C-alpha cells in the first residue's frame, strides 16, 4: 500500500501524460503525453533515461508484451507504432483506424495486438507482418479501452455508449454485455488469478459445477462509482463509491487483498473489498489524475497527471 | 373534523401522489366523488397549481373501477385528438343493434381527463370545434364517425375538464349551450394557514432526517410561506405572462431542500438558511427577465431569513456567490467560486477533445447557468426552456453539460422540405431510442426549428403526458411492442401484454428523456407560445438567460486581451472617466479603460440599432457573436500591426546602421571619390525621412492600441449601416476614447490603414468601384471570422468576388439549386471557395459549417452536414448574397453570418454620373483621364516596389560599399526614383489640371 | 565531462549567435543571435521548433525563471521583453532603460528581474507591472553581465571600467567593489551551495564564526584570467590563466568539481580548481564561442559561437 511521501516527483512533459507503466523485468518506467513523447525514465533513481519520438499526436495507450521486449503505442494519429525497446527503434507501423486510436494491448501469447478507436470497432492485428485479422464491432460509440484476460482468450472492452462488452476472441462473440454504469465508462481491469478465491469470499458468489469461480472484472466510469463483474453471470457482485469526480484509472493490488484506483479528484484512493476495512485517500496531484500503475512485485507506485508531472511513491 | 393531522414517512415528502388532508381538498374531493360516481361530466375552473389535478386523482382513487386517460388540449387541437385517443384505448367500435365504442378492460369505466380545455381556439364567428363535438357527443351521448357516416354511443366513457378563469388572458369563455351538462367547482389558491399547515407537515416530514434541525420545522416552512405570498403579490401576470406562482413552486421548493438534505449526515442551522435561500434562488431568481426584480429578490430573501432566524450567523449562511454542485464532490454541496471555474475549465479543455472545438470563456454567468442546467439534466422528467438572445451561448452550454451527465444529445436536423412527417419520424426516432434501448437523450429543439403548429402539439403531449399518443402507428406499434419486450427481457422484467409494456415504455421515456427548448425573448410571443403550449410554461423550468450584462461583456474583454501588451504605465487617469462597467476600479490602469471602451462600443450598437429602429427601417439584432467576433478582429489586428510596425522598424534601423557605416567607410577614404559623395547625398535625402520615421515610431506604437480598437470595432459591428450611421459610430467612439485619454492616430482614414495600396488596385482592377464604402466592404470581406452576407441591390459585389476569387476556381450556386447539396460537398472535400446566391430561402443544413462544428481527427478537421459526417479541407471558404435591401432572414441565420452592406452614397453616384457623362460628352478628355489615373496606379506600385526592394537588398549585404552589385544597385534605383518622379510631376502638373477644369463644367 | 564529439551541430541563425541557455523542466534549447529572433531547438534530437522574431534589433542574453514558464529577453533596442514561454508571446514589453541593454536576469523569487546596460547603471523591474523602482548608480562605463545569487537578496555586475561589484537588494549598498582585472570583464557567475564546501579546501580559505565558507563569486575579463572572489571579505581567493584570448563564458559543473570556460580562442577549456589536475582544452569552434552552457541534470553542454552554429556536447 503506497503512503502519502511521494518518492519522486518526475517532470519533463510538456503536455498532460496519459498513461504510465511499468516494464515487466527491468527496473524501468515509461510515461506517455499528449506531447507524442514516450519519455523512458527510471523510477529507482528518480532520473530520465531516454525519450522515444515517432508519433505524430498524443499518445494514449503503451502496454509491453510478456517479455517486454516489446512496447507497442497507440497514438491520436490513428496510428500504432510497435518498438525494438532494446534498440529504443520502431520496426513497425499500422494503420486502419478512422478516427484516433485510444487503447493498445498486446495478448500474453505476444502474437497479436489489439487496439480500440473512435471508429466504434476494435482491430485486432498480427505481430509478424502488421495486417489486420479480426474487427469486433457492436459497440455504438467511441471505445475508450480493450484489456485481455489473462490467457488471451478473452478481451474487454469499454465505450462512451456507457456499457462494457466481454468478446472471445476465438469467434469474436460477444460474450458478455455488463450495462449498469449511468455515464461514460472510463477505464476497466481484469482480475488476477490469485484472488479469484478472495473474490468468492467478498460478494459471497456461489461456485459452479466445473469449480472455476468465473473471471471477474472491474469497471470505472464517470458515474464516480468503480463497479465488479462476474463473467460467468454477467451480473454485478458489487459497487464501490467514494470517488469525488471521474474514475480515470483502476487495478487490482497483486496481493488480491485492496483495490487501487485514481480519478479526477485528485485523489489516489486505495479500497478493501473483503472487509472494506481500508479506505486510503491520497492527494496525488494538483490536477487531475490521468492513469495509474503498481509494480507486479517492487513495492512502487506510479501516477499520471494534467498537471504534466509523473509522480513515484513507495508502498510501506 | 375529517381532517386528520397525518405525519408523513420522512421519505417521500412532496411526491407526487401524496396530499395533507384539509378542509378544502376533503370537501372538494367528495365533491368530485359525489358527480363522478353518478357519471356526469364536470369541470374545475381554477388558477394554475390551485391543486385541480391533485384533487382529481384523490376522488378517482376511491372508485376502484376507474381508471384515468390523460389530455392536454393547446390552442391548436381538433377532435382528431380525441379520435386518437379512443382508437388507441377504446378498440372495440362494435356494433351490436347499433355502433357503441367501449374500452378493452370490461367493467371499468373511463376518465379523459381534458386540461385547459378552455384553450381550444374559437374560429371566426365564435366557435370552438372540440368544445361543440364534447357537448354533442355528451348531450346527444354520442357522435358521427366519418369512415360510415354512423351513430357511435359513447360506452362506459365520461370527461372531466380542468380550465382557468376567463379573465386570465390566453382564456376564453365557454358557450352557455355547453355548461349545462357540465357542473363547475373553483379551487382557488390554499389560504395562509392552508399552506402554512400543508407544507408544516412536508417540512417536519423531511427535517426527520437530520436529528437536530426539528425545532427548525416550523420556522423555516414559515419563512417559506412568508416569502411565497410576496412573489405573488409583487410578480403579477399583469408584467410578463410567465410571472405565475403556485403552491407547485413551494412544493418543488420542499423538494429541492430535501433532496439536498438526503445523502447529508450532519447540518448546522446555517447550512439550512444557505440550502433553503439557494432553493429560492433556483425558484423565484431565474424566470425574472430584469435585474431589478432580482435585487429585489435578493434583498427581501436575505430580509426574510434574517426575520424568521434572529440568532442566526448571517454571512455563513447567506454568502453572495450561493452556489451548488456535485460535480466537485459526490455529494450536493456548496461549492467555492473559483475552485469550480478552475474545475470548469478543465472539463471544458476535455470537452473540446470530445466535441465542439470552438473555445468558450468561462464568467460568472456561465457557471451560474451551468449549474442550473445540470440540476435540471438530474431530475427524472427534466424539461428546460431557456430564454435568450441567439448566440448567447443556451446551445453550447446545454450541449456541455448534457455531455457531463452522460447524455447523448440529439437534435433535430431541419430543412427546407421539412414538414410534419419529418418530425413525426424525428419524434419516432428519439422515442425508439430513449425508451426501448434505454439511453438519456438531451433532445434540443429551437424557436425556429418548430415550422407548423403540429410540431408544437406534439411536443405538448410529449413533454406533458411523456408519450404522445398513435406515434407508433400499425407497423410501427407492432416494431415497438417487440423492442420493447426485447428490453424488458434484457431489464429483467417479464412481460407480454399491449399495455404493460407501453406504460413501461411510458415511464421509461419520462425517465431518460430530457428536452431543451431554446427561445429567443420576443415580446408579445411569450403569451402567445404559452397559448399555442401550456407545457413550455407547466413542465418546463424557464432559465431567462437574457442577454450578456456588462459584468460578462467586461469579463469576456478581459479574458480573451489577456494577451495584449495594452499595459501603459504612464497612461495619465483623467479628471472624468466615463465609467460603463458597475465594479470598474475607480484608479483603473490602461487594461481597464480599454475593456471599459470596448463594452461602452458594444452597448453603444445597442443605441444605434434604438435609434435606427425609431426613425429608419430595419435594425439587424446585436448578438454576443458580435462581441466575440469584435475582440477576436481586435486581437488579431493588433498581432498583425504591431509584427508590422516592428519589423519595419527593425529594416529601418538595419538600414540606417548601414548607411552610417558607408558614411564611415567615405570618410575614412576622404581622410571613386565623386561617386560615394554623390551617393551619400542622394541616400542622404531620404535619410532625413528615415530618421524622421524612426523617431515617431515610439509614437506610432504609443497610439497602436485606440487605432486597433476603432478598426476593429469598425470592421465587426458597422457592417449593415449607412454612411452616415457609420460615421456617426465612429466619430462617438472616437470622442469617448478621447474621454478616457486613449491614444490613437487620428486624421486616418480607416480604409487606408485596413488596407494598403497594393491590394485596394488589385480589387479595382477586380471590377470594384473606387470609393470609400466598396474598399471598406472589400476590407471587411477580406478580414471576417463568421461568412460574409453580401446585401447588394445592384450586383457589383458579386462579380468582385466572382473574379477576386476567381483563381481559386470558385464555383456558382444557389440554394434553390437542387444539386446546391453536391457542389456544397464537393466544397467541403476540395476546398474551393463557394458562393451561395438566393439566401432567402436560407437552408439550415449549413448551420454546422458556419459556426465551425470542426472535429479534430489527429490533423483533420471533419464536419457534419445533415446527418452525413464530411471531412473539411483549409482552403474552403463560403460566401452569401442576395439582391434584396429590403428582406428578412431567419433568426438563427442572423447571428451566425457577418453583414456587409453594399448600398449606394451620395459621393459614388457623382462619380458615376460625371465618370459617364465625360464618357459620352467628351470620350477624348475621358480617354486622358482613364489613361493618366492608370499610369499613375503603375508609378505608385513601382515606387512602393523600387522603395522596398532597396531596403530589402541593403539589409541583404553583410559586407560594405566595396561590393560590385551594390553601388551599381544604388545608382539606379535613385536614377530610376527620381525619373518616376520626373513623369508624375509632370502628369499631375500640365495634364490633370485639364482634366479637372474640363470635368469641372 | 564534454569530450571531442560533437552530438549536434544546429545551424539556422542568420547572425552571430550570442547566448545559449537550458529550459529548467522541458527538453528544450533555447538561442539568442544578432538578427533580433529568439530560436528554439531539441537539443535532444537536434530538432528545430520556433523562432520569435518579435525583437526589434540584436538580442544580447536570454534568461528563464525557475519554473521554466517565462522568459526575459534583452536587445539593441533599449527595451525589455518579458516572453511567456506558454503562449510563445509577448506579454509585456518594459521600456526606458537607455541605450544597449547588455544584461537582464530573473531573480530566483520570480517576481522581479534585473537589467543592465550602456546608460551607467543598473533597473530592477517588476514581472506584474513593469514599472522602475530601483535604479543601481555607481559604475563609471558600460555594465556587461549581472547575475543575482541563488537566494535574490545579492546580485552581482561586471563593467567595462574594469570593476565587479557586488550589491545588495534590499537597500541599495554597494556590498563589494572588487576591481583587479588588467581588463575589462565580461563575465560573471555565482557559485552553488554543492562547491562552497569543495572552495573551502581549493583556496584554504579560512571559515568565520557563522562557519559559513562565504559567498563566492566568478568573473572572466578579457586580461585571458578569470578571478575567483570571496564576496564576504572581498579577498582574491584564486586567479586561473591559460585561455588565449579573452574569456566570454564561464560556470561551475553541476558536480561542483570542474570549472568550464568559453572564450574568444575558439576553444572551450575545462579546469580543475581543487587540485588542478584538468586542463582540457577542445576546438570548440572555427570562430570566436560567444556563450556556454551545461545542463543541469542532463550530461549536455551547449556553446553558441560567432559562425551562427550552435554546437551541443555530451558528458562522459
Ligand atoms: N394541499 C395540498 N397538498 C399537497 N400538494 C398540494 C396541495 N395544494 C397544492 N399542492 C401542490 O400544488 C401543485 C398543484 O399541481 P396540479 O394539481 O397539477 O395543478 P392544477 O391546479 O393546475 O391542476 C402540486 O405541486 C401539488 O403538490
Ligand atoms: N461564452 C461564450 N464564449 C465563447 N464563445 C461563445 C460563448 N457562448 C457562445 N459562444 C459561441 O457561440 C456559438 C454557439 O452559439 P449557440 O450556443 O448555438 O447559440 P444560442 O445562444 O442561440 O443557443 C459558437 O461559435 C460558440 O463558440
Amino acid at each position: 500500500i503506497p503512503r502519502p511521501p511521494e518518492k519522486y516527483a518526475l517532470s519533463g512533459h510538456r503536455s498532460p501524460v496519459t498513461r504510465v507503466i511499468f516494464h515487466p523485468v527491468f527496473s524501468v518506467m515509461v510515461s506517455a503525453s499528449e506531447d507524442a513523447t514516450i519519455k523512458v525514465w527510471d523510477y529507482e533513481t528518480g532520473d530520465f533515461e531516454r525519450t522515444l519520438k515517432g508519433h505524430t499526436d498524443s499518445v494514449q495507450d503503451i502496454s509491453f508484451d510478456h517479455s517486454g521486449k516489446l512496447l507497442a503505442s497507440c497514438s491520436a494519429d490513428m496510428t500504432i507504432k510497435l518498438w525494438d525497446f532494446q534498440g529504443f527503434e520502431c520496426i513497425r507501423t499500422m494503420h486502419g483506424h478512422d478516427h484516433n486510436v485510444s487503447s493498445v494491448a498486446i495478448m500474453p501469447n505476444g502474437d497479436h495486438i489489439v487496439s480500440a478507436s473512435r471508429d466504434k470497432t476494435i482491430k485486432m492485428w498480427e505481430v509478424q507482418t502488421g495486417y489486420c485479422v479480426k474487427t469486433f464491432t457492436g459497440h455504438r460509440e467511441w471505445v475508450r479501452m480493450v484489456r485481455p484476460n489473462q490467457d488471451g482468450t478473452l478481451i474487454a472492452s469499454c465505450s462512451n455508449d456507457q456499457t462494457v462488452r466481454v468478446w472471445v476472441v476465438a469467434t469474436k462473440e460477444c460474450k458478455a454485455e455488463l450495462r449498469e454504469h449511468e455515464h461514460v465508462v472510463e477505464c476497466i481491469s481484469w482480475a488476477p488469478e490469485s484472488s479469484y478465491s478472495s473474490i468468492s469470499e467478498a460478494t459471497g458468489s456461489e461456485t459452479k459445477k466445473s469449480g472455476k469461480p468465473g473471471p471477474f472484472l472491474l469497471s470505472g466510469s464517470r458515474d464516480k462509482t468503480i463497479k465488479m463483474w462476474d463473467v460467468s453471470t454477467g451480473m454485478c457482485l458489487m459497487t464501490l463509491v467514494g470517488h469525488d469526480n471521474w474514475v480515470r484509472g483502476v487495478l487490482f493490488h497483486s496481493g488480491g487483498k485492496f483495490i487501487l484506483s485514481c480519478a479526477d479528484d485528485k485523489t489516489l484512493r486505495v479500497w478493501d473489498y473483503k472487509n472494506k476495512r481500508c479506505m486510503k485517500t491520497l492527494n496525488a496531484h494538483e490536477h487531475f489524475v490521468t492513469s495509474l500503475d503498481f509494480h507486479k512485485t517492487a513495492p512502487y507506485v506510479v501516477t499520471g497527471s494534467v498537471d504534466q508531472t509523473v509522480k513515484v511513491w513507495e508502498c510501506r | 373534523a375529517k381532517v386528520p393531522q397525518i405525519e408523513v414517512e420522512t421519505h417521500k415528502v412532496a411526491a407526487p401522489d401524496v396530499v395533507v388532508p384539509t378542509l378544502d381538498t376533503v370537501r372538494h374531493e367528495a365533491l368530485l366523488y359525489t358527480w363522478l360516481a353518478e357519471h356526469k361530466p364536470l369541470v374545475l375552473c381554477g388558477p394554475p397549481g390551485s391543486g385541480k389535478t391533485m384533487t382529481l386523482f384523490s376522488a378517482l382513487r376511491a372508485l376502484p373501477d376507474m381508471e384515468v386517460v390523460g389530455l392536454n388540449f393547446s390552442s391548436a387541437t381538433t377532435p382528431e385528438l380525441l379520435l386518437k385517443t379512443f382508437d388507441h384505448y377504446c378498440e372495440y367500435r362494435r356494433t351490436p343493434n347499433g355502433v357503441v365504442l367501449a374500452p378493452v378492460q370490461l367493467g371499468k369505466w373511463l376518465v379523459l381527463f381534458c386540461d385547459e380545455i378552455n384553450l381550444p381556439d374559437m374560429d371566426k364567428y365564435g366557435t370552438q370545434r372540440v368544445i361543440s363535438f364534447i357537448r354533442q357527443m355528451v348531450e346527444h351521448g354520442g357522435f358521427y364517425r366519418t369512415s360510415d357516416q354512423t351513430w357511435v354511443k359513447l360506452e362506459r366513457i365520461q370527461f372531466v375538464g380542468a380550465c382557468n378563469p376567463p379573465t386570465d388572458p390566453g382564456r376564453k369563455p365557454l358557450s352557455h349551450r355547453f355548461l349545462r351538462h357540465v357542473p363547475v367547482v373553483y379551487v382557488d389558491y390554499p389560504g395562509p394557514a392552508s399552506l402554512t399547515q400543508i407544507y408544516g407537515t412536508f417540512n417536519r416530514a423531511m427535517l426527520r432526517l437530520i436529528p437536530s434541525l426539528r425545532t427548525y420545522a416550523e420556522p423555516l416552512t414559515a419563512a417559506m410561506v412568508e416569502f411565497y405570498t410576496m412573489s405573488q403579490e409583487r410578480f403579477t401576470q399583469d408584467t410578463q405572462p410567465h410571472y405565475i406562482y403556485s403552491p407547485r413552486e413551494m412544493t418543488r421548493w420542499v423538494r429541492g431542500i430535501f433532496e439536498a438534505l438526503r445523502p447529508l449526515e450532519t447540518l448546522p442551522v446555517e447550512g439550512l438558511i444557505r440550502i433553503w435561500a439557494h432553493e429560492a434562488l433556483r425558484l423565484f431568481q431565474d424566470r425574472l427577465v430584469e435585474d431589478e426584480e432580482r435585487r429585489w429578490t435578493d434583498e427581501n430573501i436575505d430580509t426574510v431569513a434574517l426575520k424568521h432566524f434572529p440568532n442566526i450567523d448571517r454571512e455563513k449562511a447567506m454568502s453572495r456567490p450561493i452556489l451548488y454542485s456535485n460535480w466537485l464532490s459526490k455529494d450536493y454541496i456548496p461549492v467555492d467560486q473559483e475552485e469550480l471555474r478552475d474545475y470548469v475549465k478543465a472539463r471544458l479543455k476535455v470537452f473540446y477533445e470530445e466535441e465542439l472545438d470552438v473555445p468558450l470563456v468561462l464568467f460568472n454567468e456561465v457557471l451560474d447557468h451551468v449549474l442550473r442546467i445540470d440540476r435540471i439534466f438530474r431530475q427524472p422528467q427534466g424539461h428546460l426552456l431557456l430564454i435568450g438572445v441567439s448566440g448567447a451561448g443556451k446551445t453550447t452550454l446545454s450541449r456541455f453539460v448534457a455531455w457531463m451527465n452522460g447524455l447523448s444529445v440529439y437534435q433535430i436536423k431541419v430543412h427546407r422540405k421539412y414538414t410534419g412527417e419529418d418530425f413525426d419520424e424525428d419524434l419516432r426516432t428519439v422515442l425508439r431510442r430513449s425508451g426501448c434501448k434505454n439511453e438519456k437523450i438531451a433532445f434540443i429543439m429551437d424557436e425556429s426549428n418548430v415550422l407548423d403548429s403540429g410540431f408544437l402539439e406534439r411536443m405538448n403531449t410529449l413533454l406533458a403526458n411523456g408519450e404522445v399518443p398513435g406515434l407508433f402507428e400499425g407497423d410501427e406499434y407492432a416494431t415497438l411492442m417487440t423492442q420493447c419486450k426485447e428490453g424488458a427481457q434484457k431489464e429483467g422484467l417479464m412481460l407480454d401484454s399491449h399495455e404493460e409494456l407501453y406504460k413501461w415504455f411510458t415511464s421509461q421515456v419520462i425517465r431518460n428523456l430530457h428536452v431543451v427548448f431554446t427561445m429567443n425573448p420576443s415580446s408579445e410571443g411569450l403569451k402567445d407560445r404559452a397559448a399555442t403550449s401550456p407545457a413550455l410554461f407547466n413542465r418546463c423550468v424557464l432559465n431567462w438567460f437574457g442577454d450578456w450584462s456588462t459584468e460578462a461583456l467586461y469579463q469576456v474583454g478581459k479574458e480573451f486581451t489577456s494577451k495584449m501588451d495594452l499595459e501603459k504605465p504612464n497612461y495619465i487617469v483623467p479628471d472624468y472617466m466615463p465609467v460603463v462597467y458597475d465594479k470598474l476600479p475607480q484608479p483603473p490602469s490602461h487594461r481597464e479603460a480599454i475593456v471599459n471602451s470596448c463594452v461602452f462600443v458594444h452597448q453603444t450598437l445597442h443605441q444605434a440599432n434604438a435609434r435606427l429602429a425609431k426613425r429608419g427601417g430595419r435594425t439587424m439584432a446585436i448578438t454576443p457573436r458580435h462581441y466575440l467576433d469584435f475582440i477576436n478582429h481586435y486581437a488579431n489586428l493588433f498581432h498583425e500591426k504591431r509584427s508590422e510596425l516592428e519589423e519595419q522598424q527593425m529594416h529601418l534601423n538595419v538600414g540606417l546602421r548601414k548607411i552610417k557605416e558607408t558614411v564611415d567607410q567615405v570618410e575614412e577614404l576622404r581622410r571613386k571619390v565623386n561617386r560615394s559623395t554623390a551617393l551619400l547625398k542622394s541616400l542622404s535625402a531620404e535619410r532625413e525621412r528615415w530618421e524622421k520615421t524612426s523617431e515617431t515610431f515610439k509614437n506610432q506604437m504609443s497610439t497602436i492600441a485606440g487605432d486597433c480598437l476603432l478598426s476593429a470595432a469598425f470592421i465587426a459591428y458597422a457592417g449593415y449601416f449607412d454612411q452616415q450611421m457609420r460615421q456617426n459610430l465612429f466619430t462617438t467612439w472616437s470622442h469617448h476614447l478621447q474621454q478616457a485619454n486613449i491614444q490613437f492616430r487620428t486624421d486616418i482614414a480607416r480604409t487606408e490603414y485596413l488596407s494598403n495600396a497594393d491590394e485596394r488596385l488589385r480589387w479595382q482592377a477586380s471590377s470594384l468601384p473606387a470609393d470609400d464604402l466598396c474598399t471598406e466592404n472589400a476590407i471587411m470581406l477580406k478580414r471576417f471570422n463568421r461568412y460574409p452576407l453580401i446585401i447588394d441591390p445592384s450586383g457589383q459585389a458579386t462579380e468582385f468576388i466572382m473574379n477576386e476569387y476567381k483563381d481559386r476556381k470558385i464555383t456558382r450556386t444557389s440554394f434553390l439549386d437542387d444539386a446546391f447539396r453536391k457542389n456544397l460537398e464537393s466544397a467541403l472535400r476540395f476546398g474551393n471557395p463557394l458562393l451561395v446566391q438566393d439566401v432567402e430561402s436560407y437552408d439550415p443544413v449549413l448551420n454546422p459549417v458556419l459556426n465551425r462544428e470542426v472535429r479534430r481527427t489527429g490533423g483533420r478537421v471533419l464536419i457534419t452536414l445533415g446527418d452525413q459526417d464530411i471531412d473539411l479541407s483549409p482552403s474552403f471558404v463560403i460566401f452569401l448574397s442576395t439582391r434584396d435591401p429590403t428582406v428578412e432572414f431567419p433568426p438563427d441565420l442572423c447571428s451566425r453570418v457577418t453583414f456587409v452592406n453594399f448600398t449606394v452614397t451620395r459621393s459614388s453616384l457623382q462619380s458615376q454620373c460625371l465618370n459617364e457623362v465625360l464618357k459620352a460628352e467628351r470620350p477624348d478628355v475621358d480617354e486622358k483621364r482613364s489613361d493618366l489615373l492608370k499610369l499613375q496606379g503603375e508609378f505608385q506600385l513601382r515606387l512602393r516596389q523600387l522603395e522596398k526592394s532597396l531596403l530589402q537588398a541593403l539589409n541583404e549585404v553583410k559586407g560594405r560599399i566595396l561590393d560590385d552589385d551594390t553601388i551599381i544597385t544604388t545608382l539606379e534605383n535613385l536614377k530610376r526614383e527620381a525619373a518616376e518622379v520626373t513623369r508624375k510631376v509632370e502628369e499631375t502638373d500640365i495634364v490633370m489640371q485639364e482634366v479637372e477644369t474640363v470635368s469641372q463644367q
